[PDB]
């Protein structure tokens, strides 16, 4: 998933893609995906 | 912090001094003790280690010591060539966890050579005079002391390199003393198996991390990352840079 | 990946550990992990003062190595020759990093010379030759050989001289490589394992005798007991206690 | 041991120190030892404790402090009976040595301001007003005239009373050995602060005490000494020293 | 104790060690610990060693006391620069430790008269010039560096320099805790006289020609003929005192 | 629901529990003592 890891963050700092659409478009496992949504700062925008 | 913490920077406020009392006596995580000297402007300052070298009877002996124990680590070296110096650090890093190494600015130390030994181990290295050339002279005369040992033992060894371990092995274990009359062994078992415990005692420590996110109150937009500081059920409590905020849990976010 | 990941992935290429550190240390999740180790070509997936050594080689190269029973901490370094002196020379310079108590070894020329059992004495060292008499280590020496041959088959890559890449390979196996129990380096578990001072400690604690009338005559006394609320001390011919308030502890 | 002789009597010359102490210069019995004396015309507790105290020889002021446990002193002429000055000195005993309870009157000498920040700053407890045991202060009082006689004879040879005021300190210290084994007191501080390290030290075997009355055994009780006829413990504040044969040992 | 005493030997015979470590393998007073070292060829042979000079701060001069044995530092501000009081401070440092011997830069204000005559009056011993181990002879500037530096952080607190160096002094005698094992300075900072008690007495065993004492036991009597210690039992010889 | 007996007897072995010499306070501070203080 090295290669991916990198572009779904490129992406994602565009886009602020969701974790599932970085799972489908970079073929990683969702854990990886949700990583990535998870450190990001402006996709922090809702209570439990 | 804990009032022991607390009583802690009082007494540095007292006596200007941070290291020497609360990591040792007070039993502080060196994490905080590091932090707290760095915010202390009155305060410009197991993993330490020195290396140096002598020139008994014309060869040439390396000598290393943890600071904390007085234990030994020496070898006669064939040159003072960067080269073989390389060789023995990784002796050193290999055998224990050397954090930080405290030497001269001597091409002896600033060669290519010790430096790919500290970039691969993962040791950082100090050249120069110390702020403390104290312990320098504490070493000096722990190695004056080990060459009147020579100068008794070379009536038992045929080779001079030899009585220079077996004066290593002497002082790390039969010449017991200090405190209670402990080795450097003991010494140095006793400080590894602490630090062992001060790792684990520093994560429960940082545990009481986490992110919060949250909607402030009244505004439309959402904030963070702030320190959590308490959970109950439905509240939390944060802290967004020295502003403690309480959240309903609703309106936070906890990563 | 995150700053920590791809530290811990640049400590595999320095160190050629995988699973051992960023699924432990690093809280990496188990899947990235295992995905790093598919993708790394690297990655093929008793009586505390008990010690073996025993003697290999390895291109034209004689290596020793010191192994511990207890938790599988291993020491090594090249030797110039198989020759008894060197191999007296290196047990010597094992004598003096941990206390060594007995070791075991294969009953071979270079181990039989009398110098070898000269520094055994000097050092005081305790030879039990033949094979251990616990059926644990007996192939257990055997399988941390292999282990080190492993280590090193790696690590020969980044070093042309195996005088250095024996201590690489022995850095990766002393703390780099943690497992076991709960994933625990060798290091720690010696640490651990090596863990009369407190004896010693009060051997010579002598007391300023006080009594219940908090007086200043501080009398030779002799520390007994401490705690509890007081003290128990001898007065010269007999006994009595004293509170903690009183009875000042020296040295004599 | 006429070079020993000599030594001696030189030393009395100068000391006028105890008898006890010629012994060793003379390095001979008691018999002899004694005639240095009868020739001479002018002869013939916690360690954190402290007192301080002041006298009016000669109409200057003289204040001066003791270590209860062992009969140490320091002592100066303070120009003033100023708190501020006193302030200075408390400074001075808490820097020397880890003083950590003084016991002194209710006087303005010591209530004053300046006297409460050194302790404050040093870290000292100190006490106002009459001690529940007098006869401690009249110990130093008597060490104070005791004090007096000895500068009453060393006047003779310095030429400000206040520098004979040390000389006498000095004395005392050192050259004035007696009680118990003729010890200086120099040597019975040092011998005390060494005692006090390694029972600082001091301070993995708990005891369940078994309460036969009602019968019921108490919790994990610690064990501050094992005796021969009694097995002292601490439960919270109170140490209770349970019977030998009723008392449970768990090893931690 | 004799397997002590065996012990002890052999240990001196591989490590030569001091005898106050010694001592305890012989788990014996040290009438007898001392003779090992007596005896030992490669054996036989400073706490008490103190430093004192004189510094200048803010137009206030400090005459400042120093240990090499571990740096602790005794201090106290002068009234002025003048031999005499330096004499007064000398003293004052001689009831407090047993100084022995001390060190100093030859200077007029130390080399003054009554320096002297304070030195011997007490038994102080004065060794000028500068120490002759390659230690101290930074370490003094060392610690004359670090005192400085202390101030520089009391300063704060104290409007006179007569306050503020008690200050620094408590500060580097017990709050900065570090060297060997993090032990502060004042940490780290009888057998004669049985010596001398016994050193009169001569023994015949066996008759044997006079015998130095060395101990006098339950169950025997040790004594050291010609360079050779022997043990005899205590019937078999006779105790007499020269 | 307790009958008055029942609270009689309360009453009454509360009043023994409740049923169940002058000192000079020590002001150590000065030092010295009070007086007839009960």
């Amino acid at each position: 998933f090295l290669d991916g890891i990198d572009k779904a963050q490129e992406e994602h700092e565009k886009y602020h893609s969701n974790w599932r659409a970085m799972a489908s478009d970079f073929n990683l496992p969702p854990v990886v995906a949700k990583e990535i949504v998870a450190s990001c700062d402006k996709c922090q925008l809702k209570g439990e | 912090f804990l009032d022991g913490i607390d009583k802690a920077q009082e007494e540095h406020e007292k006596y200007h001094s941070n290291w020497r009392a609360m990591a040792s006596d007070f039993n502080l995580p060196p994490v905080v003790a590091k932090e707290i000297v760095a915010s202390c402007d009155k305060c410009q300052l197991p993993g330490i280690w020195q290396l140096d070298c002598t020139h008994l009877e014309g060869k040439v002996i390396l000598v290393a010591v943890h600071v904390a124990s007085g234990y030994i680590e020496a070898e006669v070296i064939p040159a003072e060539t960067g080269q073989e110096t390389a060789y023995f650090l990784l002796k050193l890093a290999g055998r224990w966890p050397v954090k930080t190494v405290h030497t001269d600015n001597g091409s002896n130390f600033t060669s290519t050579t010790v430096k790919a030994a500290c970039w691969w181990a993962g040791i950082k290295q100090e050249f120069g005079i110390p702020y403390n050339p104290q312990s320098q002279g504490v070493i000096e005369s722990m190695n004056k002391e080990l060459k009147k040992i020579i100068g008794q033992v070379r009536d038992q060894a045929e080779h001079l390199k030899t009585a220079v371990q077996m004066a290593v092995f002497i002082h790390n274990f039969k010449r017991k003393g200090g405190i209670g009359g402990y080795s450097a062994g003991e010494r140095i078992v006793d400080i590894i198996a602490t630090d062992i415990q001060t790792k684990e005692l520093q994560k429960q420590i940082t545990k009481i991390n986490f992110r919060v996110y949250y909607r402030d109150s009244r505004d439309p937009v959402w904030k963070g990352p702030a320190k959590l500081l308490w959970k109950g059920e439905g509240a939390v409590v944060i802290q967004d840079n020295s502003d403690i905020k309480v959240v309903p849990r609703r309106k936070a976010k906890i990563i």
